[PDB]
């Protein structure tokens, strides 16, 4: 079953799907693939948690119909300059401006 | 043109709404003119009563946005096999984002209000220009 | 996979399939691997490529259509980007 995904770090996103059963080492080598960083220099969250390498996306709550294609699930990314990580920031969206008088 | 076609041979069919739209069948009469039915809730079928070569479409009942019956505009009728009623899929389009977009902006504008908003004039042309029956009828010719 | 940027007015950098993006004969013209939308906020452009995964999904598809979900705070933004972009 594929899962449908943003993965967020500063004002990137990546949108991509992957398979439910897929593990979260193997959304590392997708993102070193479009970033060009490698997975020993990525930390990847479900909000606040740090996810396990050896984990399925499934197993970490990202499944089939709450990461849906119209709506998808975010995670986190944190990369490594040097010796240590920086901690994980993501930087919000826009904000929409009031709604015009005559939508409400 | 588009209209149905007098055979008098029955046909059964379920109307499946599997939108989440109130839905109303249409149903072309013998001189082309589109004859509103009953509504069904989201989610609700109907066993009916038709005949084959008949014409029908499938309408938002509130806003006469338009829906696919399996799969395409038009659903006629067929013989049934094994006395086994004909399935009538109802489902949502994929509309493209902007039609998508006006459907919710004319659900939060009134009519009147559509030229008070700050867009250019053929969006409000586009507002203006809501889905109809005859409209589609026309084109579909 | 062959992926473009998507760059809001904003600066937020929206990377998506490049398949995905060609939903919109606006972005094929001003590819043909990155596009700057200076008209186009974060919170619109994201739902945009939200958009573009959901009609890929679908399209051709027996399984249950859902309805593609957009919040009245945003729609009539999102209905000028979708007549810039044709989608
Ligand atoms: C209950 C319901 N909910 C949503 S639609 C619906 C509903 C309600 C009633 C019916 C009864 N069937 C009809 O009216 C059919 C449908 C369509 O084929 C036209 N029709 C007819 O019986 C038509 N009759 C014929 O063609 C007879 C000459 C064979 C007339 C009476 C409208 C001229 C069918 C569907």
């Amino acid at each position: 079953m594929d899962v449908f995904l943003m993965i967020r770090r500063h004002k990137t996103t990546i949108f991509t799907d992957a398979k439910e059963s897929s593990t979260v080492f193997e959304l590392k080598r997708i993102v070193e693939g479009i970033l060009k960083r490698p997975p020993d220099e990525q930390r990847l969250y479900k909000d606040d948690q740090l996810l396990d390498d050896g984990k399925t996306l499934g197993e970490c709550g990202f499944t089939s119909q709450t990461a849906r294609p119209q709506a998808p699930a975010t995670v986190g990314l944190a990369f490594r300059a040097d010796d240590t990580f920086e901690a994980l920031c993501i930087e919000p969206f826009s904000s929409p401006p009031e709604l015009p008088d005559v939508m409400k | 043109v588009l209209r149905s076609v007098n055979s008098r041979e029955p046909s059964q069919v379920i109307f499946c709404n599997r939108s989440p739209r109130v839905v109303l069948p249409v149903w072309l009469n013998f001189d082309g003119e589109p004859q509103p039915y009953p509504t069904l809730p989201p989610g609700t079928g109907r066993r009916i009563h038709s005949y084959r070569g008949h014409l029908w479409l499938f309408r938002d009942a509130g806003t006469h946005d338009g829906l696919l019956v399996n799969q395409t505009e038009l659903f006629v009728p067929s013989l049934n096999v094994d006395g086994q009623p004909i399935f009538a899929n109802i489902t949502l389009p994929v509309y493209t984002l902007k039609e998508r977009c006006l459907q919710v902006v004319r659900s939060l504008v009134k009519p009147e209000n559509y030229r008070r908003l700050d867009i250019v004039r053929s969006l409000y042309e586009d507002l203006e220009d809501h889905p109809n029956v005859q409209k589609d009828l026309e084109r579909l010719t | 996979m062959m992926y473009v940027k998507l760059i809001s007015s904003d600066g937020h950098e929206f990377i998506v399939k490049r398949e995905h993006a060609l939903t919109s004969g606006t972005i094929k013209a001003m590819l043909s691997n990155e596009v700057n939308f200076r008209e186009i906020p974060s919170h619109v452009l994201s739902k945009v490529c939200m958009y573009f995964t959901y009609k890929v999904r679908y399209t051709n598809s027996s399984t249950e259509i859902p309805e593609f979900p957009i919040a009245p705070e945003i729609a009539l933004e999102l209905l000028m980007a979708a007549n810039f972009l044709d989608c």
